[PDB]
């Protein structure tokens, strides 16, 4: 089905023709869009009192990266390359060998957070919840190689936002 | 908090005057809160 | 194998074109100097244009030299036009590329390229 | 002289003695396999290559069975198809989820033969097989709870390194790869056991946890090593 | 919204509506951000039995396009890509604005 | 009748049955010119008289319409325009001749 | 468990370190370099062995979904505890 | 330029302020989005389509999610196709009021701007609830979605959904019926049908110039066959009249998001194929099947048999159609991607003849160009 | 019920099929091959010198009115002689139909610009000739249409490195944007994904 | 139409820089089966690559840089033909690798008991 936005005409007895008229002379659509805006005016505004205030977030919610630990202390992630394999714009770099206790782990572990497009895919990836992307969205540098994350940059993030991680993960692991 | 406020005002924080070793009595950061604060601020939970 | 011409049918044709085409440019070196506000001669300009045109002298197949002088026009509007900017036009003279060895010693001392 | 035989319906003239596989082979059809080496000697257990031969009741094992004269070959008939999932049902049901510490990972032929012949679900609700890992030098890493005894390792260990050290102890579902004893399977031929073998079971030690298939470029070139041009 | 009773007249007055019927700022009316853990359904093919992949495999029943006419290989009506498409019909609910 | 079509840049007609009959024997006309077994020739030649019955049969503006099901009947008007020059075009280009060539031996296998 | 290298700069736990002619070093100079204080080598050490008494034992890393895939180690050896390798965590029978 | 919207150079020739010629200098936000597409796998290649037109990312995975599942020959679950449905609409709600605002920022006026942005806020709101990213969810996959609903989400969207009619009145309290507005708008940009559909002219553009033709109604896709609603038509077509047309279509798309709120289904949210869909995190973590599945859908990707399709739907600007040819390998043979914005800035000089420099912004306002999508 | 396949439209099919045999019984002399894929999609394969004729006759004929051009691109495929296919989606209002037709070239011979008969052919010819070095005869404004002024090359191409060979900058010393050859600072690591087992044995060629 | 008896070369509408078209010879060769599986479905298409060049270590983060604009181009033929004309006609010098096939080998199960043969197997 279907409706005409526009193709009705309008009536052209003596009052319809008078009232139009006085539309055109008394500019009473325009006092009209003056009403408007002075109850726009009396109204609350909308505008939060950053950065006191935040902005609402899920637990969802994807913003700077950090590689977990397991409650013992030992690391998640165990150098499988599935979020290297999976990144969509390469940003992973991971390179890995034996360690002394014979354990499979990495070596070199950077995200070139220039090159990320926070996506998501290499949490969803990681089959060990090694690697995930914390809370945090406010981490802007003043230098471009600041952003060039490395493996003891990522676990000292993981380190210091652990408790809301694993909160976060707690709320949302039943939809995954 | 103030639940009678409108959704986004009705949690705030007043930032310390003094963080580790930084004066910050006006240079006051959004990254200053801890992430259990955070959590709680950015209301992902309801729970402080 | 009879194969659909572009233009000029035969080789004498395009040549023909070649000219044309290289009148056009040799016309328009002056105006494309005033107008950019470039640094370079007029000399200068006309011999890069006469080098751009010499490095294509080895063609012979009359479809190819159409096509080059088809992209020749193009890129002609494009300087007419001022659709380019000072950018591309010295783009052309590849001023702040290190000049690369070319003798055998000299590039055996740099590095592995051939 | 060659005799005449059906691979889905196209004619197909093969020597006398060619088993199903090849025939398949020759008209241009990979069949499944895990225990089949064509350099090694046929041993048919795995049972993955069973296929259906048209009129017969019975799946037969394509890797040792000889094609007669006029036989039809369904090789993706509704009864292979169930066959290759009961196969590689039996066989992730008792592996282990080892994917992302093994270093087969994207070079394994039980994860490509699962995703194309097997079922994409598990009914496996009980608990699993976990095995000792044995020890045989310097260069063989041993997980031997990935492996699906196929015996290539022992077949191929007996036959081209004329070594018998390698062989079943035991029998049933505790049946074991290995040596019986604290013995090295040190010989010059002792990696084309790590490339033979289809899953992680066997894998080389110097290259353990270093890098991923789908990372590395091939580069084809010579060996260098030796007078013999590898 | 916390507003003095006369703004609040003002402003319906101004504008011609209740406002105060339909808020733009939300107040204590949205779901709480805490919820009750959830318990998401299995699927069709989460079956035991009778369940194989050969009978509901979306990919291996795709096929290559059949070649209606090759060239390398009774008077017949007029046909077209498809029967025309029937005349909308002018909505019920508001035909014109 | 109508006041307007609905359509931006196509005006109504008043005479839409005369424009129809002289369009339909128009193009009849043209296809006359076209070898008689040519497959163009005998599919158009069957649309034309079978829409060229209709507007024959039918008096009124909104009957014709529903009959001829294609649209209204300024865009009929407008589609045998298109019909009558594609037509002529056709008489041109003299489709009805065999191949003018066969592709090369792989030109659309696919994958490749 | 951090190392200080004969240079002063910190080892990691990869053990990377610049040597002392190496000019990367300048990097570092009126700056600091990242080197997280943690060693899950040494932690996982400091973790003690469990004791069950059956010849297979399975692990999930605990937390069941929010753990890692659940693997079994075969605790035949006596010589040596079984390692769960996803999270290097060891067990061993009741001997004696 | 502030009308320009940043990546158009517009070579204009004026005999005074009349426009004499219009020359579109496109490509200052050309990527090489199909190359790229060329070289990652069809789950990768997501985020491309989220960012092409980024102004309806859920509309424009909608499309490239039913062009791989087409060529896949599988079929999502009736939930999944319900809330693809519903994110659909919410995206044309947030395209529609960009485009209106903007349009109207062009002209002059800037309070229906900040209103309609509070609005797009709240919206981008529920984007991040489901998605966890504001606007490039990625959220609309091959199979289905990627995950379920959280447990409050539909009682918000009723609420928002419950009151937004009042700030579409605001709206157009502003504009419907404003001289000025109606001075800057009537009679500007008039298209004929045919021109139109010679032109290649698609959505509002076509249903303004009075022809009766949507995706939705006419080739169906997902459920929208099951959802009842109007399709506006203009009249004279001209910049007002397409106006008037986008405002009725967000009331119609708040029309359909009331009834998928209330005949939402329950079941699954993808496709029951471990061979296209990856499997749950748990049965990951407990099954061999589905540890391996996990693994080579995320590393390699699963297979697409080989074929070329071309597949369209009904975006917020238009018919947005992709053309997918695929080798019967894990990564797309050739992808060509059909925004409606380029025919219609093609169409941009014919539709400025006998204009003025005013009249031009106006005329690219209306035709509500993205150039993420126009240059690829 | 088969929740998780595709249903398939047989009337569809033979619709399209129908129309198929029509549109190459009427033009002979161009049709080489029609095609209906299993998901409805008809498909006509003509000689690249009959891309106007019968263009024209699908936009004009009273039983195909394919009044727009729903798109026009092209696939390069090195294999074969003639390596660029043409392929121009239409779109039929009347009878609420697409139907898509393909032509072939290579590189040095031109196909016929069909302006003429639709006008989105103009741009659509542009971004043509921009990405793959195909020229169209009768243009009337031929020029690159996506890429920087100046570039050489047609990216499109499979030949074409992903990164090209230039990449610009801005020198200090020249006071201006410059052009040098491409230089990564992290190579594009590429990967080699496909499985060594056939997948779709429907698709399976003869081994020859 | 035109005849020309000339030998297509489109060096000059490619675009590739002089150096990229003379100095680089391209490999025209069958994949060789990889040895980790059994599989043959990546031996069926000829592959044709250019030679390998430097590539060095970044000075900061340490990843692999390089210079060479044509290190990832592999381009896929369906013919040895196919791929030595398209070489030629983009100018690039080639070398061409013969496709190397298994031969046929004789299998029988019955020879693992042969009565005096070495064939008998000592396991199964
Ligand atoms: C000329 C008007 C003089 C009176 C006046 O300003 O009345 C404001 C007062 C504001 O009432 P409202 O807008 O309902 O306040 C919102 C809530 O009541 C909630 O109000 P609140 O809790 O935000 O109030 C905080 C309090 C204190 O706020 C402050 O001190 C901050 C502003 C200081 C301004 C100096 O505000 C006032 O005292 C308002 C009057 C300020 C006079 C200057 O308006 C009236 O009393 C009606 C005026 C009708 C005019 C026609
Ligand atoms: C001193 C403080 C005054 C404050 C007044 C504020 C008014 C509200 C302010 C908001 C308005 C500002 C933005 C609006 C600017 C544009 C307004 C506008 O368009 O007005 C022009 C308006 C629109 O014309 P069109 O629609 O284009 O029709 C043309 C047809 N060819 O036309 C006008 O000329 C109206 C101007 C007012 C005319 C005065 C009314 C005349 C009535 C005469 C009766 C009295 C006769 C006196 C004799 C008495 C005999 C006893
Ligand atoms: C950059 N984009 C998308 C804009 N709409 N820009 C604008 N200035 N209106
Ligand atoms: S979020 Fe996406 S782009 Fe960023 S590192 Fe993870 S996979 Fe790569
Ligand atoms: S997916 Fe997880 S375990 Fe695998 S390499 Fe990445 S972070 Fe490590
Ligand atoms: S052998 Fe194969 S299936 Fe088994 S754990 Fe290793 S990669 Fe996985
Ligand atoms: S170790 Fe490997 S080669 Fe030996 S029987 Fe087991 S799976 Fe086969
Ligand atoms: S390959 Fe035949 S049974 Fe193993
Ligand atoms: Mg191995
Ligand atoms: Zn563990």
């Amino acid at each position: 089905t279907y409706k005409f936005v526009n193709m009705r005409e309008p009536s052209m007895d003596m009052k319809s023709v008078t009232d139009r008229a006085a539309q055109t002379l008394l500019w009473t659509e325009l006092v009209r869009g003056l009403g408007m805006t002075l109850s726009y005016l009396f109204r609350e505004p909308a505008t939060i009192n950053y950065p006191f205030e935040k902005g609402p977030l899920s637990p969802r919610f994807r913003g700077e990266h950090a590689l977990r630990r397991y409650p013992s202390g030992e690391e998640r992630c165990i150098a499988c390359k599935l979020c290297e394999a999976v990144c969509p714009a390469q940003a992973i770099t991971i390179e890995a060998e034996p360690r002394a206790d014979g354990s499979r782990r990495t070596t070199r572990y950077d995200i070139d957070m220039t090159k990320c497009i926070y996506c998501g895919f290499c949490q969803e990836a990681c089959p060990v919840d090694a690697i995930v992307e914390g809370p945090n969205f406010e981490f802007s540098t003043e230098t471009h190689e600041e952003l060039l994350y490395n493996k003891e940059k990522l676990l000292n993030n993981g380190d210091k936002w652990e408790a809301e991680i694993a909160a976060n993960i707690q709320a949302d692991y039943l939809y995954r | 908090e103030d639940n009678k406020q409108f959704f986004g005002r009705h949690r705030w924080v007043i930032y310390t005057t003094e963080m580790n070793g930084r004066d910050t009595f006006w240079d006051v950061d959004g990254s200053m809160v801890p992430p259990e604060w955070h959590r709680w601020l950015h209301c992902m939970t309801d729970d402080p | 194998t009879s194969v659909k011409p572009i233009f000029s049918r035969d080789m004498n044709e395009a040549k023909r074109r070649v000219r044309e085409l290289y009148r056009a440019w040799y016309r328009e070196v002056p105006n494309t100097v005033h107008l950019f506000q470039l640094d370079i001669s007029v000399k200068q300009g006309r011999d890069k244009v006469r080098e751009m045109f010499m490095k294509n002298a080895h063609v012979t197949d009359p479809r190819v030299v159409d096509l080059l002088v088809i992209k020749g026009k193009m890129e002609l509007e494009e300087t007419i036009n001022v659709w380019k900017q000072r950018t591309h036009i010295m783009r052309f003279f590849h001023e702040t590329e290190a000049p690369r060895p070319t003798d055998f010693l000299s590039k055996f001392y740099v590095g592995h390229d051939p | 002289n060659l005799i005449e035989v059906f691979v889905d319906g196209q004619s197909v003239m093969v020597e006398p003695g060619t088993t199903v596989l090849q025939a398949c082979e020759k008209v241009g059809m990979q069949i499944p396999r895990f225990c089949y080496h064509e350099r090694l000697s046929v041993a048919g257990n795995c049972r993955m290559c069973l296929v259906e031969i048209e009129k017969a009741p019975k799946v037969v094992a394509a890797c040792a069975m000889p094609v007669m004269k006029g036989w039809n070959i369904l090789t993706n008939s509704e009864k292979s198809k169930k066959a290759r999932e009961g196969v590689m049902e039996f066989l992730l049901a008792n592996h282990p989820l080892d994917c992302p510490i093994c270093d087969q990972g994207g070079e394994c032929d039980l994860q490509d033969q699962s995703m194309m012949f097997g079922s994409d679900r598990s009914r496996f609700l009980e608990g699993k097989r976990a095995v000792e890992d044995k020890n045989i030098g310097p260069l063989v890493k041993t997980i031997m709870t990935r492996c699906i005894q196929c015996t290539r390792c022992i077949r191929f260990a007996s036959e081209i390194a004329g070594v018998d050290d390698l062989g079943t102890t035991g029998r049933g579902n505790d049946m074991q790869v290995g040596t019986y004893i604290e013995k090295m399977f040190m010989s010059e031929l002792s990696g084309n056991i790590i490339d033979i073998c289809p899953v992680g079971a066997l894998t080389s030690k110097p290259y353990a946890f270093t890098a991923r298939p789908w990372e590395t470029r091939k580069t084809e070139s010579i060996d260098v090593m030796d007078a013999v041009g590898s | 919204a916390s507003a003095t009773r006369v703004i609040q007249l003002l402003r319906n007055w101004a504008s011609g509506r209740d406002l105060q019927a339909k808020l733009q700022l939300r107040y204590q009316e949205i779901s709480k951000r805490t919820q009750p853990p959830p318990k998401l359904p299995v699927g069709p093919s989460h079956k035991l039995s009778n369940n194989y992949y050969c009978t509901r495999d979306g990919r291996r029943e795709a096929m290559p396009p059949s070649i209606v006419m090759s060239s390398q290989k009774t008077e017949k009506k007029a046909v077209t890509p498809a029967p025309p498409i029937k005349r909308w019909e002018l909505s019920k609910d508001q035909p014109y604005l | 009748l109508k006041k307007t079509t609905g359509l931006v840049g196509l005006a109504v007609c008043e005479t839409p049955h005369e424009r129809l009959k002289i369009l339909y024997t128009k193009i009849l006309d043209v296809l006359g010119q076209i070898p008689k077994n040519a497959a163009y020739r005998k599919y158009t030649e069957q649309i034309t008289n079978e829409k060229l019955g209709m507007v024959k049969a039918e008096p009124d503006v909104k009957k014709l319409e529903e009959q001829l099901q294609g649209g209204q009947i300024e865009e009929v008007i407008l589609q045998a325009e298109n019909e009558l020059s594609l037509a002529r075009k056709m008489l041109r280009w003299k489709p009805w001749e065999p191949l003018v060539e066969e592709p090369p031996a792989n030109q659309w296998k696919w994958p490749i | 468990g951090v190392r200080t290298s004969p240079t002063g700069e910190k080892v990691t736990h990869t053990g990377q370190a610049y040597d002392d002619g190496d000019y990367r070093r300048v990097r570092f100079s009126d700056r600091q370099k990242e080197v997280n204080e943690n060693f899950a080598i040494d932690l996982i050490a400091e973790q003690p062995v469990s004791e069950v008494g059956s010849r297979v034992i399975s692990c999930d890393g605990g937390g069941g979904a929010l753990g890692h895939p659940r693997v079994y180690i075969n605790l035949d050896k006596e010589t040596k505890t079984g390692t769960c390798g996803y999270c290097g965590l060891q067990f061993r029978q009741p001997h004696h | 330029h502030p009308a320009a919207h940043g990546v158009l150079r517009l070579v204009m020739e004026l005999s005074g302020e009349m426009v004499r010629k219009c020359d579109p200098h496109i490509g200052l936000l050309h990527r090489g989005t199909e190359k790229l597409i060329e070289y990652k796998t069809y789950l990768q290649a997501l985020p491309y389509f989220d960012r092409l037109d980024y102004v309806s990312m859920m509309c424009n995975e909608q499309a490239y999610s039913l062009a791989v599942e087409k060529l896949l020959n599988i079929q999502p679950p009736p939930r999944a196709q319900w809330i693809r449905v519903l994110f659909g609409e919410i995206t044309r709600l947030l395209n529609h009021i960009m485009a209106v605002t903007t349009h109207a920022l062009d002209i002059g006026a800037m309070t229906p701007f900040f209103w309609m942005f509070e609005e797009r806020e709240k919206m981008f709101e529920f984007y991040e609830r489901v998605s966890g990213a504001r606007m490039h969810a990625a959220y609309i996959r091959p199979g289905g979605v990627h995950q379920d609903l959280p447990l409050g989400l539909l009682d918000d969207i009723y609420e928002f959904s419950k009151n937004f009619s009042f700030r579409i009145d605001e709206l157009e309290e502003m504009l419907t019926n404003n001289r000025i507005w109606r001075n800057r708008t009537v009679d500007i940009g008039v298209v004929t049908a045919e021109d139109a559909l010679n032109y290649g002219f698609s959505g509002v553009m076509l249903r303004g110039s009075g022809i009766q033709w949507d995706l939705r109604k006419t080739q169906p896709y997902d459920v929208y066959d099951q959802v009842e609603f109007d399709v506006p038509i203009g009249s004279r077509g001209d910049c007002y009249d397409r106006y008037l047309c986008r405002v009725e279509e967000m009331r119609q798309s708040l029309r359909i998001i009331s009834q998928c709120l209330n005949k939402m289904p329950p079941g699954e949210i993808k496709v029951d194929d471990a061979k296209v869909s990856p499997p749950k995190r748990a049965e990951m973590k407990t099954s061999m099947e589905s540890l391996i599945h996990h693994f080579k859908l995320y590393t390699e990707g699963y297979q697409v048999p080989p074929g070329a399709t071309y597949t369209a739907i009904e975006a917020p600007k238009g018919e947005f159609g992709v053309y997918l040819v695929s080798d019967g390998s894990s990564r797309p043979y050739r992808c060509k991607i059909k925004a409606p914005g380029f025919a219609h800035l093609a169409g941009l000089d014919k539709m400025s003849k006998g204009h003025m420099l005013a009249d031009v912004v106006a005329i690219i306002g209306t035709q509500d160009i993205v150039f993420g999508e126009v240059d690829r | 019920t088969r929740p998780t396949i595709r249903p398939r439209n047989d009337v569809v099919h033979k619709q399209l099929s129908a129309f198929g045999q029509y549109v190459a019984e009427i033009l002979p002399k161009y049709v080489q091959q029609v095609q209906v894929s299993c998901f409805n999609e008809l498909e006509i394969f003509i000689h690249p010198d009959g891309v106007i004729p019968v263009l024209t006759f699908l936009r004009d004929h009273t039983n195909a009115q394919f009044k727009s051009l729903a798109d026009l691109t092209a696939v390069d495929v090195p294999t074969r002689q003639n390596r660029f296919e043409i392929v121009y989606n239409l779109l039929s209002l009347r009878f609420n139909s697409r139907i898509r037709v393909k032509t072939y070239t290579d590189e040095l011979t031109p196909i016929e610009s069909s302006v003429t008969v639709y006008k989105a052919a103009n741009w659509y010819e542009r971004e043509i000739w921009d990405m793959f070095g195909v020229f169209f005869a009768n243009h009337p404004d031929l020029r690159r249409i996506l890429t920087d002024y100046g570039f050489e090359g047609h990216p499109f191409r499979k030949d074409f490195p992903l990164s090209g060979y230039v990449e610009l900058r801005y020198d200090d010393e020249v006071k201006r944007v410059v052009a040098e050859p491409v230089e990564l600072a992290q190579e594009f690591r590429k990967f080699d994904l496909n499985s060594p087992w056939e997948a779709f044995p429907a698709y399976r060629q003869p081994p020859e | 139409l035109i005849a020309v008896d000339e030998k297509l070369d489109i060096t000059t509408l490619t675009g590739v820089p002089e150096e990229h078209i003379k100095t680089r010879k391209v490999r025209i060769f069958v994949p060789a089966r990889n040895n980790m599986q059994s599989g043959v479905n990546n031996t069926k298409k000829w592959k044709m690559e250019f030679d390998t060049r430097e590539r060095w270590e970044n000075p900061l983060m340490g990843w692999s840089s390089t210079a060479d604009p044509l290190s990832n181009l592999v381009l896929t033929f369906s013919t040895k033909e196919d791929a030595v004309a398209f070489a030629e006609k983009n100018g690039w010098s080639f070398d061409v690798e013969e496709r190397k096939v298994p031969k046929p080998k004789s299998k029988s199960y019955g020879a693992n008991f042969s009565w005096n043969k070495r064939t008998r197997v000592s396991t199964k």
